């Protein structure tokens, strides 16, 4: 399921911005 | 609504043309807390010991600002803080700055991230998701009509209050902009097309972002997703986005039209504006000026235990402040 690859996904945290 | 929007934008006016200046001293305060910590700074609980008010206090490195090429942005950020007002933006109180750093002082929003709430709960029904959608489609035609472009949209920077509604945070890519503008900035999930094309952008990015929002806060996860940010990058430019068998019908077709790679056919900066967005089925059931006036039934409720609380926050390692003996960056930020 996509919420499975989501949560062993390492995008789960708080994400950063980014700029440069 | 047009006439609420022209009185607001004469006041905005009025302070963007002057704004307030060091309005306090960081001895005003009594360090409470690490609520956030990004490259630059970090955000504290803070207790202002006149008033007895708690507040957030963003504490800015004004080196580490100038070396991550962050100047012009954390001009834009204060300056327009200091001038906009709608209920779904957090306030700015107080701003000054010592020879160390930046520091602006906004209202402090114990209910916690809404991405805390959203991972926690996995996801949150249509209903509830529309219910802060909402807010954030007037909160973006607020700021669109005072030539402000948002930039920085997702589930990390919007915060509940007490009364269940959003209060959006960190201006750091805000910006007031008539025409294009070219920064490469935001969120990997959550930049437009445009921008990783490096293609010059407006607005329109910011109504991407919304869709973006809705389909994360509906599904419990994004719909472009991937373990480095040229992956993520890759889905977005593809057009190609798949929907959970849960959703309605109208949830699709409303992100069907906010996803929409063709900025020219993307909701929200066709002919007819916002109102592409408000007038849509997805939003039949709701009543815009209700959610503006906050007497709309918020669908969660966080609750804490008293002023000062900060466990819907999680723990950072605390670092103390240190101000250096000699100005570091005067001219840089002489306006601040
Ligand atoms: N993503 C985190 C939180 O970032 C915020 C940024 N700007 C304002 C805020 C708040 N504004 C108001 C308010 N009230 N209550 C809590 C509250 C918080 C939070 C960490 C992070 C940074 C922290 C410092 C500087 C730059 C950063 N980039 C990312």
């Amino acid at each position: 399921t996509t919420y499975a690859d989501f949560i062993a996904s390492g995008r789960t945290g708080r994400r950063n911005a980014i700029h440069d | 609504v047009k006439e609420f929007l022209a009185k607001a934008k004469e006041d905005f006016l009025k302070k963007w043309e002057n704004p307030a200046q060091n309005t306090a001293h960081l001895d005003q305060f009594e360090r409470i807390k690490t609520l956030g910590t990004g490259s630059f700074g970090r955000v504290m609980l803070v207790k202002h010991m006149e008033t007895g008010n708690h507040y957030a206090m963003k504490i800015l490195d004004k080196q580490k600002v100038v070396k991550l090429k962050q100047i012009e942005h954390t001009l834009n950020e204060k300056r327009i803080l200091q001038a906009v007002n709608f209920p779904f933006l957090v306030k700015l109180e107080f701003s000054f700055k010592d020879n160390s750093n930046l520091y602006m002082v906004m209202e402090y929003v114990p209910g916690g991230e809404m991405f805390s709430h959203l991972r926690r709960i996995g996801r949150f029904s249509e209903p509830h998701a529309r219910f802060y959608a909402a807010q954030i489609v007037l909160t973006f035609e607020y700021l669109h009509s005072l030539d402000l472009i948002y930039r920085d949209l997702k589930p990390e920077n919007l915060l509940i209050d007490q009364q269940g509604y959003i209060q959006v945070t960190d201006f750091g890519f805000a910006k007031r902009v008539k025409g294009r503008t070219w920064t490469l900035c935001g969120t990997p999930e959550y930049l437009a097309p445009e921008i990783i094309l490096s293609k010059g952008y407006n607005k329109a990015v910011d109504w991407w972002a919304l869709g973006v929002l809705i389909y994360e806060m509906a599904a419990g996860y994004p719909p472009f997703f991937a373990d480095q940010p040229i992956q993520i990058y890759e889905k977005i430019v593809s057009g190609k986005v798949r929907f959970p068998s849960h959703f309605s019908s109208d949830l699709k077709d409303l992100l069907r039209n906010l996803l929409q790679v063709d900025l020219t056919k993307r909701f929200g900066n066709l002919k007819n504006g916002v109102n592409d967005i408000k007038n849509h089925k997805w939003f039949a059931t709701t009543d815009w000026i209700a959610i503006y006036q906050r007497k709309v039934e918020a669908p969660f409720i966080p609750k804490f235990k008293g002023p000062g609380d900060t466990s819907n926050f999680d723990d950072y390692e605390e670092e103390e402040i240190r101000v250096s003996i000699n100005e570091k960056c005067g001219k840089e930020f002489s306006e601040f």
